[PDB]
């Protein structure tokens, strides 16, 4: 629309210039959210259900 | 979670204008704010869908 | 130096260029989604 169009030639021009976000940061999370999953299970039973 | 995340893309978009296209900063990151523009007032609107 | 080297190729031809052999042949992926949403 607003820049140069592309069915498959233009979305894949996007996503080969910001792919460090949607790997780096959908991956700051998980370990950031480790410290839960198990790490602990005796006072925070319940940051394992979360 | 959120409040880590949000802060990398405003964060990591203004490597690519200093990085990627070279020049100077400052406006270097002044449009890259535009292509996350409803990526900030739709993304919230939508995460406070759930 | 280059650590960075081992994951820009990751994202090009392991990536970018494999993603692009995907909708490429979109096809079975119809039923591929529908088995993991009636699946989930």
């Amino acid at each position: 629309d607003k820049e140069g169009k592309g069915l498959i030639e233009a979305t894949l021009d996007a996503v080969r210039m910001r792919l460090r976000p949607i790997l780096m940061t959908s991956l700051a999370f998980i370990l950031g959210v480790m410290p839960l999953v198990i790490s602990t299970g005796a006072g925070s039973g319940a940051q394992n259900a979360v | 979670g959120l409040l880590v995340d949000a802060a990398i893309v405003v964060v990591e978009n203004v490597e690519r204008v200093m990085a990627e296209e070279g020049l100077p900063p400052k406006e270097a990151t002044r449009k890259s704010m535009g292509q996350i523009q409803g990526a900030l007032v739709g993304i919230a609107m939508v995460l406070s869908a759930v | 130096f280059g650590w960075f080297n081992r994951m820009f190729e990751k994202s090009t031809h392991h990536y970018t260029d494999s993603v692009g052999g995907i909708l490429r042949s979109t096809g079975r992926y119809l039923v591929l989604y529908l088995i993991i949403v009636v699946g989930m």
